[PDB]
């Protein structure tokens, strides 16, 4: 409670400036996904130090993405097609081979190392038994396990295939630059003089059959409800290498109906283009 | 002293160790020590802690292993305090332990060990293709030319760059990086060129002028902000170094132009890069704020996006229009040019224009940090004014300054208890001086004394202007901080009367420690405390000079005859606890105990006798003045009856009421009392109250009655004003050149762009104007000024309106002060006696000069700094004849004042009086030009000279100040002067040299033997209070006791034709 | 180059620190109230001093570690030329307090540490006004421009004038306004101790026929120079003092402070900057100097002493531990070795004796080592 | 804590401390000099936590704080 | 508001009830089990409360 006084006086959110220094609101408010498009980013993970306030910035450390930034080299050499300058994404995990120790799992353990202080230290203030607080601990050195288990299939196979969906025609915006701190998405829209504009990133409340709602839930099968060819060593699956053509040529069909989907509105768009026009006076200035 | 002198070195591959370091580079067998293994440090304000390598570890990628280590588990372990040093050595040492970098020892001396990719490897524990070229052969981190240490890298695995990610200096710190350091595979100039060419074809990267190991590499940033902050720190970085290299200083740069080139970026970091490469004159000035450095950069770009200056304005555009160019003065590309030329294949930035610098010629003055400026205001300047707009003073919180009523007297403890005297001068007492002296007495006692003086009486108290000093000895006792200290010294009695508790001496000098978990109350006391304390000092002085014991004797005794609690009784009999035998009581009708309650004169059956009495009696009650009259006569009486040594008050000491009770001590049968008048510096500053003394001598007293006596002047010049008092304004309104303030100070806030116009509004009053901000970030500049009567007595005797504006505006915006502590101004500021005593002769001299009709001019002689300025009326001319004056020909000519700057003769034939002239001679006959003394005899002499010089004049009138013998007869029996003093027979105020002191009646004597019309005339009490009024000045508690002695003996002779 | 190169602050910022970092040990104890140990004291801390009784300083508080003092490149100058004044007023004193009763006034000012250090070096004494009055002063200095306003009333017993306008200016603005610094330095104060910043005999003698035109008053002179000055600095302190006899050999002519400026004159060549070598040649005499400094294989250490003894007159060696076989070398390049072993081109050397040292006899040494490009000579 | 004994220095220190940290007034700074702060009406809607009208009006116009004329303060 | 000044003042009084009951507790020599489900009853109507 006291740390988070001492948070939450600075504010829920904060925007950089554009000399680049953080402004904090000063206000406890509810975030709301309508600001994720906004200025503001919510405060948490701003990374930045506060004195009295600690421990809730060296838990929010854990939140830290242990990725990498792979430029989209393939998909630049077959020229498909990027919002970006400069594409690029964030592979989650790197590849650990040939390592006795993983550096994804170590991670993890540190950080169930500080949630163990965490959880200790809330469980001595409520006076709870040891029995279960022992238990807590042997739970979390199980998850500690777990991970390492499937640390493996993640970082060494997971990482590769999210290494390709980066090069795919139709993947074209950036998505993440690895820093929560400062991260927003580049917002295009479409403007016209005459007209009101569209973003192409919007709010708009269209769930595409539930793919927008995310179910965080779902690391728990991950972790520990789901087998891995990599993880299953020793029985061996020998890895599947997919086949280009069956996604290639679908980005193509898309590609290919919504080049000429816009046709006719962009020839007549075209033609009018010149004609908006403005109401003028002519005051003549001289005779005749 | 143009051309650079600097040895450009690439510093980070020096930084690089031999391989055969490598093994030993943890230093595995030794502890790590502080300050060159690492350097840590815990910022208690910002809680915040942080470690840092130093050597080669100052480059450091970590494991997430290494991170696991708890070392750097140890700041959360630690929220709010230092980690003891034990903790952090044993930790960073067993993580030194765990490191271990891979590397081949060989026997050639010039190879080197790529540092950089080595730690990056360990880090990645060897997943990336670095690290697995590196885990298979260690031997392609040893190299000889630095630049192949990575060509070997970038051919053996075929990629055409590396990204590494950058290290935070602050080893505990687990943030996110802003960016990191792509490095190119490109060994050509060519090959350099075509990646700056593709570079600048993407978003956010920035690049150095030049590389280290010689291998181009470029800056990736994360966001804008960070591409943001990262060119700021280097633009502070190239700016430092340039600022030293102008200095001609020889520097070891590691590299030549240290700021960033954008490739790409947003507008923002465009405007960094031009006013980067511009090397702005207002970094140097310290104009600039770099506790938000971005913020101030962009701003400046604002102005010289917009500059006046055509040229900087143009530059700053054209740079802009060009960032991925790198601008570089001359200078800095001949020293590009001696790099180019010992080392023929190093790489540059080749894209490059050479501008020649724009001079600029304004001087800002600036200085960050604590301070607020005291400026001393000039009366003119270059700059000329017209019908200048009112401005306007914001109202200030007491967050800022707070307005206290008087200044505190700080001051030496012995200091509080000194008293001046003033012996009886008259030898006869006649009937018709008696009628007219008690008309005089019964008129003023019937109408009150002066309001004005009774305001300041009743607000300049000495209890709360020696409250400070009292508390404090209390408050060095209470920690036990005092130690040494004489018996009867008055550093103990003023211990007495800090501290209620009893002290006791462990032996010669040295006072007992206190018992532990005792912390005694202070000593309370009343505002007559300190006084009483003073008159037995005073009692002690008297029945010996010599003295330093302050002790009564033993088997004697003392009576406090007026009295109430009367902690002064209390305070003396703890002082005199170790003296055997000593009754030490009060006496009061309002007594209370120890101290006995009766009224006085005292019952016909008690019997009360005392080798000292101190009365304080003063009746509440408002009564007639013959019973007032009666009643202070039996005081006297029984307290001179009572002991060989009273010290009686008189609370209405006209010379009627004093020569009075020598008449009655004369009646008294067979007894001789010699008396005195008299006068502690613990007294109230303003009070008119005294402390007659009355002693028994055999002799019969020669002049015992007084006249004109100083302390009788005090009271009797007194009376009742036709004003009312003038209460001190607060003013936030600076009209320019108005003259229409009454006195008090301007107190407020300004934008800071408008603040060098106040202050040079302000000039025509005030004489000085502190002035700050209160921090960087709030653009207000609080100023405070204390209005001048001689400032405006100066400044509006024209109409012309100059000022240093110019000069004020080079202040703007760090040159005007910064304190982040509120500050406490006084109504009331404290100034030295002598000072109160000119002002005073000013009031009087003033006043004398405004009723006199058709003067041409005012001539003050030794006028010296205009001093004498305040007396003279704006429409007269004023002239000054000291040699020691500062001559300015244009405040002369604008403001009417000649100066002649020449040492005056006083021979009356070379001598040339004006008619129709004022001629000032306000204590310059004393001294000689050179400031040596002339003896009296020169000075009665001079002054016999300007009397018979202006014999021949028809209107001419002058006021001749000189000092008084008596005051040396006076001076040799008193205590109070700190200031004044008395160096074998010779006057020697302040600083001045010791000077002797004409005789009056001599003076007066020579006078009417010239025939001149004469009048010695000296200020008096209103005089005081308008001085102190119109300045704002508080007397001070020794000025108050010197000041009646001291004026009453400057005698201002006024001759007249 | 020089004197922009060799500051006096860094020059004696190990000394200073050195005194800081014992007295917030305690370890330092005993030294007279008036002595120059004392000012350096007072130099190195911020916090008030106050000593216990005679010859001994009061013991920190506990946990008090107060922050060392903060000094300017002019700060220690400024001391030693108050206590140079000190000096003068009489010789044979060795309490550095100001009387009790007087006043000295620092006339440049900004920050000026030196009026802090000084007041509280002072502290002990009654009545003493000590105040910095600078065109750029800040509290506690007051900031005011020197002639003095007409007005204001400025005098003390001494002034330690540092003037130095930091705008580039006409000569003849430079020579009236140092001419009127000089003039109210010495109206304003029975010891003045003006600046000059530049020290030409045409400025020092306009300044003796200046006081030589006051009236009244015969004004004793004499160059000065203190050790807290930058070395290299042709900057002198005029020192004004009346006396009441004509003094006799008034003007300066071959003035060794003012030769010591008059004498520079803009060079022919750009500064030497020194080189650091790497490659040992064989009599070769093509060095500018500097010096070599690296490392040989052990077995070729022997030639490199052989070699390097053309040049050098002395020369550092040591290996780094006994299982490195490297030896490093320093050597500064001496002209005087130069200038004998070139007479001839016999290249004769002792070699047959200093391969008597591979490989044990040539240095052991762990520690980093610290070499200078300007080594300190007497 | 503390029933019968002064609280120690250290404890009163850090905790008045950390609470000092706790609070943030509402406000809008600005440049003219003439502007004041309301005080009472900022510390009251943030004791209220900004649920009264008066709280309200702060939490969303902070600038209505600040004011010349001091009886304008409130009459805004 | 995100929090709610009239459940925060059930928040401090419950902790005072904490600190009491504790006091209570340890006098007593009564089990760690029971004291804590005490505790546990009381956040809950903590939670219920807000
Ligand atoms: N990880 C790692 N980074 C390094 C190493 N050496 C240099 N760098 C980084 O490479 C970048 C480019 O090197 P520099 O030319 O020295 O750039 P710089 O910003 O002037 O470096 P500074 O000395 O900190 O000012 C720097 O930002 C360093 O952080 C290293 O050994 N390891
Ligand atoms: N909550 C709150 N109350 C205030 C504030 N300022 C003044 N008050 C209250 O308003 C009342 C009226 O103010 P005042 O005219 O100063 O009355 P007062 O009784 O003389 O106040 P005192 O200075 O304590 O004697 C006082 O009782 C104060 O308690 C404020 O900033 N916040
Ligand atoms: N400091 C500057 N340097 C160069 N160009 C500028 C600068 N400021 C503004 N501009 C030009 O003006 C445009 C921005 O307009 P404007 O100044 O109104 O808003 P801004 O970008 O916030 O800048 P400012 O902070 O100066 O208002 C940019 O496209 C730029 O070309
Ligand atoms: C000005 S007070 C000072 C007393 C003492 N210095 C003190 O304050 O502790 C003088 C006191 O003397 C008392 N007093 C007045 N007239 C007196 C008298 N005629 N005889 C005895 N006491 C008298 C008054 O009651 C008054 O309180
Ligand atoms: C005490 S100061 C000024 C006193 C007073 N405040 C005033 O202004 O008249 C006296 C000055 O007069 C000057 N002076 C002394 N003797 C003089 C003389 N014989 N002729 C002209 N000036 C003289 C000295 O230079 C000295 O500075
Ligand atoms: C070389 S600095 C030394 C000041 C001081 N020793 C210090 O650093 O704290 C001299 C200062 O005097 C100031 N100055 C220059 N000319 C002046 C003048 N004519 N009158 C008053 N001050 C001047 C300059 O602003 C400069 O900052
Ligand atoms: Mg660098």
């Amino acid at each position: 409670p006291v740390e988070y006084g001492i948070f939450v006086q600075r504010g829920a959110t904060y925007t950089i400036n554009a000399a680049g220094e953080f402004e904090f609101s000063g206000r406890n408010e509810k975030w709301d996904q309508a600001l994720y498009l906004s200025e503001h980013f919510p405060a948490l993970f701003s990374d930045v130090p506060l004195a009295g306030a600690n421990t809730i910035i060296a838990i929010m450390r854990l939140f830290t993405p242990q990725g990498f930034l792979r430029t989209d080299d393939l998909a630049i050499a077959a020229n498909f097609p990027r919002a970006s300058r400069n594409p690029q994404t964030y592979i989650p995990y790197t590849n650990q081979r040939g390592t006795v120790t993983n550096e994804f799992a170590s991670r993890f353990r540190t950080i169930v190392a500080t949630l163990a202080n965490v959880v200790n230290e809330r469980a001595v203030q409520d006076d709870m038994q040891k029995a279960t607080r022992s238990c807590t601990k042997q739970w979390l050195r199980h998850l500690e396990t777990q991970f390492d288990n499937i640390a493996v299939a993640h970082t060494d196979h997971l990482s590769v295939v999210y290494a390709t969906m980066s090069n795919f025609m139709l993947n074209f915006t950036n998505n993440f630059s690895g820093n929560h701190a400062t991260f927003k998405p580049d917002q295009y829209v479409i403007t016209s003089p005459e007209g009101s504009y569209k973003p192409i990133i919007e709010r708009q409340g269209e769930t595409v059959d539930g793919l927008t709602i995310i179910d965080t839930s779902i690391v728990w099968p991950i972790l520990c409800q789901c087998t891995y060819p990599l993880v299953r060593q020793s029985i061996m699956e020998e890895i599947v290498y997919p086949d280009p053509s069956t996604t290639l040529s679908q980005s193509l069909s898309v590609a290919q109906v919504l080049s000429k989907l816009t046709l006719p509105d962009a020839f007549i768009n075209m033609i009018l283009s010149g004609g908006d026009s403005v109401v003028m006076r002519t005051y003549q200035t001289e005779a005749d | 002293m143009w051309h650079y002198t600097s040895i450009n070195n690439d510093t980070r591959v020096a930084l690089d160790p031999k391989p055969n370091q490598i093994r030993t580079i943890t230093k595995p067998n030794t502890v790590p020590q502080l300050g060159t293994d690492y350097l840590y440090t815990f910022n208690s304000q910002r809680r915040s802690h942080t470690l840092r390598l130093l050597g080669p570890f100052q480059y450091f990628n970590f494991s997430e292993t290494d991170r696991g280590h708890p070392l750097f588990r140890l700041p959360l372990k630690y929220p709010s305090k230092a980690i003891p040093a034990d903790e952090l050595i044993d930790n960073l040492h067993s993580w030194m332990r765990s490191v271990h970098l891979l590397h081949v020892r060989s026997e050639d001396n010039t190879l080197r060990y790529n540092w950089m990719l080595g730690v990056y490897a360990r880090s990645t524990n060897y997943t990336t293709p670095v690290g697995q070229l590196v885990v298979n052969a260690p031997a392609i981190l040893n190299y000889s030319n630095p630049q192949d240490a990575f060509n070997s890298v970038f051919v053996a695995l075929g990629i055409d760059y590396i990204d590494i990610p950058i290290t935070n200096s602050n080893i505990f710190d687990d943030s996110s990086t802003p960016y990191n350091v792509r490095i190119w595979h490109a060994p050509t100039m060519t090959e350099v060129n075509h990646i700056l060419a593709l570079m600048r074809k993407s978003t956010l990267v920035s690049t150095h002028s030049s590389w280290h190991w010689n291998v181009l590499h470029t800056f990736h940033y994360r966001s804008e902000s960070d591409m943001i902050d990262h060119f700021a720190a280097k633009i502070l970085e190239d700016w430092r170094q340039k600022e030293k290299l102008d200095k001609g200083a020889l520097v070891e740069a590691d590299r030549v132009i240290q700021r960033l080139i954008p490739l790409s970026s947003s507008t923002y970091v465009q405007r960094l890069a031009a006013i980067g490469a511009l090397y702005p004159n207002e970094f140097t000035e310290n104009v600039l704020d770099l506790s938000r450095l971005s913020t101030a950069l962009l701003q400046l770009s604002d102005t010289y996006y917009q500059h006046a200056n055509d040229q900087l304005r143009r530059l700053y555009r054209r740079m802009y229009n060009d960032s991925r160019t790198l601008y570089m003065t001359q200078r800095h590309q001949e020293l590009l040019l001696a790099q180019i030329t010992a080392d023929p294949n190093i790489l540059l930035y080749p894209y490059t224009y050479i501008f020649t610098t724009i001079p600029t010629s304004m001087n800002y003055i600036s200085n960050t940090g604590q301070g607020r400026i005291k400026h001393s205001l000039t009366v003119t300047g270059a700059t000329e004014h017209d019908t200048v707009a009112d401005i306007v003073l914001g109202q200030t919180g007491e967050d800022v300054i707070t307005i206290s009523m008087v200044e505190p007297m700080s001051i030496a403890v012995e200091d509080m208890y000194g008293y001046v005297l003033d012996t009886p001068t008259r030898d006869i007492w006649p009937a018709d001086e008696q009628i007219e002296q008690k008309g005089d007495a019964v008129a003023l006692y019937d109408t009150k004394t002066s309001r004005a003086l009774g305001m300041f009486n009743n607000t300049v108290r000495i209890d709360d202007l020696l409250s400070p000093l009292l508390s404090l000895v209390y408050r060095t006792y209470i920690k036990g901080d005092t130690m040494t200290m004489t018996q009867g010294s008055l550093d103990h009695l003023t211990l007495c009367a800090a501290v209620d508790s009893d002290i006791t001496f462990v032996g010669n000098r040295m006072i007992a420690p206190l018992p532990e978990g005792y912390i005694p109350k202070p000593m309370h006391r009343n505002n007559s405390t300190m006084k009483m304390l003073s008159l037995y000092v005073a009692l002690k002085k008297l029945e010996n000079f010599a003295t330093n014991s302050y002790l009564m004797a033993p088997d004697t005794s003392i009576i406090l005859l007026g009295a109430e609690r009367e902690p002064a009784v209390n305070i003396l009999r703890r002082f005199n606890r170790n003296v055997s035998n000593v009754r030490i009581i009060g006496m009061g009708d309002r007594a209370v105990e120890p101290n006995i309650r009766v009224r006085v004169p005292f019952p016909i059956d008690k019997n009360i006798s005392a080798d000292f009495i101190i009365c304080d009696i003063n009746s509440y009650e408002d009564q007639s003045f013959e019973s007032m009259f009666s009643e202070t006569i039996s005081v006297v009486t029984t307290c001179a009856s009572a002991a060989t040594r009273a010290l009686v008050k008189i609370n209405h000491p006209s010379e009627y009421m004093i020569n009075s009770v020598i008449e009655r001590l004369s009646q008294l049968g067979g007894v001789f009392y010699h008396t005195a008048l008299l006068k502690t510096a613990s007294q109230n500053p303003y009070s008119y109250e005294t402390y007659i003394y009355i002693t028994p001598i055999a002799a019969a007293v020669r002049f015992p009655f007084y006249s004109n006596s100083a302390m009788i002047n005090r009271y009797m010049t007194a009376v009742a004003d036709d004003e009312m008092p003038i209460i001190p304004s607060i003013h936030t309104v600076i009209k320019g050149h108005s003259n229409t303030y009454s006195p008090g100070l301007f107190c407020g806030c300004v934008d800071v762009q408008s603040a060098p116009l106040a202050l040079s509004q302000l000039k025509s009053y005030c004489s000085e104007a502190t002035t700050w901000r209160v921090d960087s970030d709030d653009n207000l500049v609080n100023i405070i000024a204390r209005i001048d009567p001689a400032r405006i007595a100066l400044e509006f005797r024209t109409r012309s309106n100059t000022s240093a504006y110019h000069e004020y505006q080079r202040y703007v915006p760090n040159g005007l002060g910064f304190k982040v502590r509120k500050t406490r101004e006084f109504r009331y500021m404290h100034r030295e006696v002598t000072f109160i005593h000119k002002l005073m002769m000013y009031a009087l001299i003033r006043e004398q000069i405004s009723l006199t009709e058709n003067m041409t001019q005012v001539v003050s002689i030794g006028g010296r700094n205009l001093a004498d300025i305040s007396v003279v009326p704006l429409n007269m001319k004023y002239v000054v004849i000291d040699p020691a004056t500062r001559i300015e020909t244009l405040t002369q000519e604008k403001k009417n004042i000649e100066v002649q700057s020449r040492p005056f003769q006083f021979d009356a034939a070379n001598m040339d009086l004006e008619n129709n002239s004022i001629y000032l001679f306000i204590a310059v006959i004393m001294n000689e030009p050179n400031g040596a003394a002339t003896p009296a005899r020169m000075q009665m002499d001079k002054i016999r000279n300007v009397a018979t010089a202006m014999l021949t004049r028809t209107n001419c009138v002058a006021y001749i100040s000189f000092y008084e013998a008596g005051i040396i007869t006076r001076l040799d029996q008193s205590t109070a002067h700190k200031t004044i003093r008395v160096e074998e027979g010779r006057l020697k105020v302040a600083n001045y040299v010791p000077v002797d002191t004409l005789v009056e009646a001599d003076v007066t004597l020579m006078l009417r033997d010239i025939g001149i019309t004469h009048e010695i005339i000296r200020p008096s009490t209103p005089e005081l209070i308008d001085a102190c009024s119109n300045y704002g000045i508080r007397l001070g508690s020794t000025g108050g006791a010197v000041l009646d002695v001291f004026n009453h003996y400057s005698p201002v002779i006024k001759l007249v034709r």
